[PDB]
């Protein structure tokens, strides 16, 4: 996989080859693939290989990364949760 | 222990583009 | 994603943002998300976003949480486990 | 060495509501 | 879920509550779910819950742990691979 | 840097029950 | 699972016994398995057991294996990236 | 805190053979 632009991976705190779950609002699929860096400010999010069998263009979807932590750490943790509007450019 | 936590979520994201044949 | 009643949450040991697998005993999904504190003693257990196409209202389902541990500590560790009522109170 | 262990489970809880267009 | 003959998960190396993926040969379902320990010498391996939707009796199912080690260790680590006759008892 | 590894394997068991509505 | 000619197994930093994703680009399947050394130079990619009906011959697939590590060095690590032929020989 | 990162991709590789039956 998945191009993601670079402001939605520094928003969200996700690296190139960080391990990604891509969840389709539109037709229920569930993937595991991996983060690669596209155009910063271009809003790409770039369905690449396999993964264009099950995710569409002009799908929603939902780019979901986790990290193992311990305990203490897990729960002072804040995770970075990234809202985009149509055009895939972050919101308040 | 260690935990699996949610650390990171681009929530309702559009697909701009699919290509099954990609190299890279 | 799934909201869970705090109640479920504290009684599971699950935190908010806690990696959790659904299991649908109705319909045989099986799907990763991760956990939402739901409104305390509300029995809630609320499917948001795409697993809402998966998991259903009124389906019953098993929540579960794994952890990494250390040999020495696997072998010894005692999971949390929660029943519950048809209006998902803890027993 | 580490091993992925059951710690959590709520057993048999009823699904109270869904939503597919949930912001949060 | 999956209830295992005692003997198998000492023979697999396996914990009661232990992460476990089965795969079906059957009909190509693969899940993941926790080891319980069954009654010693039964042969028993049982499907519980929401699993018996996808594995059915009399399927010929692989069971599967995985661990996370470090490199050095990766690399001299033995995994415990058990086969089994008909009636789920380990073989040579 | 860990990598996962196989640690255990049953190979080609039978499936002896299934109980869709097992309590435990 | 699944057979990896050795010489892939060098050239991707795979070991035997190592958790691989493969995904399918011919049906779009996605499976978890782990990899087994086949004869050096053959070109072999095998799919043994259940994933077989789901991975076939002929289908073109991506083999992938993920890693855990600290902050610091998933900043820095340069993933291993194998091209390969139509007969499975590295470029 | 611990990411899961790629480490290894083989890239359209050609599946030669399969086996349903295998023991190993």
């Amino acid at each position: 996989x998945v191009t993601i632009d670079a402001d939605l991976m520094d928003a969200a705190d996700l690296l190139e080859g960080e391990q990604v779950t891509i969840v389709d609002i539109d037709n229920g699929a569930r993937l595991v693939t991996y983060a690669i860096t596209g155009e910063r400010g271009s809003g790409v999010i770039g369905i690449n290989g396999a993964a264009a069998h099950l995710v569409h263009p002009g799908d929603l979807v939902i780019l979901i990364a986790y990290a193992t932590m311990d305990d203490a750490r897990a729960r002072t943790y804040q995770p970075r949760i990234v809202f985009v509007d149509a055009y895939n450019k972050p919101i308040d | 222990m260690l935990r699996t936590m949610l650390k990171s979520k681009i929530h309702r994201a559009t697909v701009t583009c699919a290509d099954l044949h990609y190299v890279g």
